[PDB]
Formats: C-alpha cells, sequence, structure tokens
C-alpha cells in the first residue's frame, strides 16, 4: 500500500492527452552541466595566468573555456525555452480570462432581463392596486 | 558527444553522492520549488538515476511536477518517466507512459527501444 500511496500522488490523465505537437534536451542540458559543477574543486572558468607560455596545456584550458561556453549556451535556451512556457501560459490564462469575462456579459444582460422582466411586474402590481 | 536521449543503461548508473548532493544544493538555491525546470529535471534525473527506491521516488515526482508545468517538456518526460517507473518498478505505469510518448515521435530508436523492453518486462511478470 504505501507502494500504492505513491502511485496516488504521481498520477496524471487528460494531460496525457494534449502534449504540444535545433531542440535542446533537458538531458542534455543535464550532461553538459555535472562536469561544470565539478568546478566544485576551485559558471566563469579560470583567466589569471592566462598569458603563460605551453601551447599544450594552453590548448587544454581553451578547452575548459569552449566546454563551459557550450554549457552556458546550454543553459541560456533552456532558460530560455522556459520563457516561452510560461508566455504560453499567460496566452491560455489571458483567453481563459476573457473567456470568463464573456460569462460577465452572459450573465449581466440575463440579469438585465430578470430585473426588467421583475418591473413589469413590480408594475402591474400598481395597475392592479387601481382596484380593491 | 552525448544525445538528445539518455539510455537506459545511463539511468541505470548512479551519481557519486556528492554529485547528487550537488544537483540538490542547486535546486535549494534556485528555490526548491520556484527553481527552474532544468535544475530541479536535473536533480530529478540523479534521484532516478540513483538506486534507492525514495530517492528514485521523489525523481518520478519531480518529473511529474515537470511534467505538469511545462507543455513544451511534456513529449520529452513521458520518457524520463517510463524511466522512471520502469527503474521504480511500476511497469504498467510506465507502458502508459511510453505509449504515449510512442505515439508522437513513434519512430524514435530509444523511443522503441524502451517501449519494447518496457513490454517485456510486462510479460516476463505475466509468467
Amino acid at each position: 500500500d504505501n507502494k500504492t500511496c505513491f502511485r496516488m500522488l504521481t498520477y496524471i490523465s487528460d494531460d496525457l492527452l494534449n502534449e504540444i505537437p535545433k531542440e535542446t534536451s533537458l538531458f542534455q542540458g543535464f550532461k553538459s552541466y555535472l562536469p561544470i559543477a565539478e568546478l566544485a574543486i576551485e559558471g566563469v572558468e579560470t583567466a589569471a595566468i592566462s598569458s603563460s607560455y605551453s601551447p599544450s596545456a594552453l590548448k587544454s584550458f581553451s578547452q575548459t573555456l569552449v566546454n563551459s561556453l557550450e554549457f552556458l549556451n546550454i543553459q541560456k535556451n533552456s532558460t530560455l525555452s522556459e520563457i516561452r512556457d510560461i508566455e504560453v501560459e499567460v496566452e491560455n490564462l489571458r483567453q481563459k480570462k476573457e473567456k470568463l469575462l464573456g460569462k460577465i456579459a452572459n450573465i449581466e444582460q440575463n440579469q438585465l432581463l430578470l430585473e426588467d422582466n421583475l418591473k413589469q411586474i413590480d408594475d402591474r402590481l400598481d395597475f392592479l392596486e387601481e382596484y380593491g | 558527444k552525448v544525445d538528445f536521449w539518455p539510455t537506459l543503461k545511463d539511468a541505470y548508473e548512479p551519481l557519486y553522492p556528492q554529485q547528487l548532493e550537488i544537483l540538490r544544493q542547486q535546486v535549494v538555491s534556485e528555490g526548491g520549488p520556484t527553481a527552474t525546470i532544468q535544475s530541479r529535471f536535473n536533480y530529478a534525473w540523479g534521484l532516478i538515476k540513483s538506486t534507492d527506491v525514495n530517492d528514485e521516488r521523489l525523481g518520478v515526482k519531480i518529473l511529474t511536477d515537470i511534467y505538469k508545468e511545462a507543455e513544451s517538456r511534456r513529449r520529452e518526460c513521458l520518457y524520463y518517466l517510463t524511466i522512471g517507473c520502469y527503474k521504480l518498478g511500476e511497469y504498467s505505469m510506465a507502458k502508459r507512459y511510453v505509449d504515449t510518448l510512442f505515439e508522437h515521435e513513434r519512430n524514435n530508436k530509444q523511443v522503441g527501444a524502451l517501449k519494447s523492453m518496457v513490454e517485456d518486462k510486462i510479460q516476463k511478470e505475466t509468467l
């Protein structure tokens, strides 16, 4: 059952039926990211003795830069994705707004009928009280 | 030179607890429930990637939250959820998900590999 409680939280149904129809992947994001997370020994890398003279470690440093440069680009559009995700939320939500605002008009006039339709029977009440 | 889609074997080797923690610390700082989809996932992944049942369970939970929140990312998520459920051994759920993923990108080699591999475990525990 403890195995059934957890089946219950993480259940999801109508959603599955509405999954929206280069793309940098969530996973790719995770990959480029863990190396750069191991900067933890020391997203800005090192820069000081950039001026000294090996041909080869100079390049192995160039690597660190370029695989950090790929990570920032990866991190950049993942953020940039998140932007569109909440950009669509603004749209779906904004139209959910006026649909609902349409319903005020729906019942703003439909209340307008009853208030008028009341009026006539407020009115013929005066008229019948032109008599006992 | 690593893919769009993580191999199922990939999902089986964990992280060094240091590394898992790093991912958390990072989600902590972005702000648990307000953290970026990416960093939240990337922690979930690590969780599913772990071999503790409870870690994994969060991993799925994390992922199902992501799925709820980012329509764009939904297509992808079914795949991680499918891994997640399989790893966790809620196999049917994994068939459920992977079957969904299967329609959208049917021809994907891994979507296939995963569907197929989910199914065996389905029949073989029907023995």
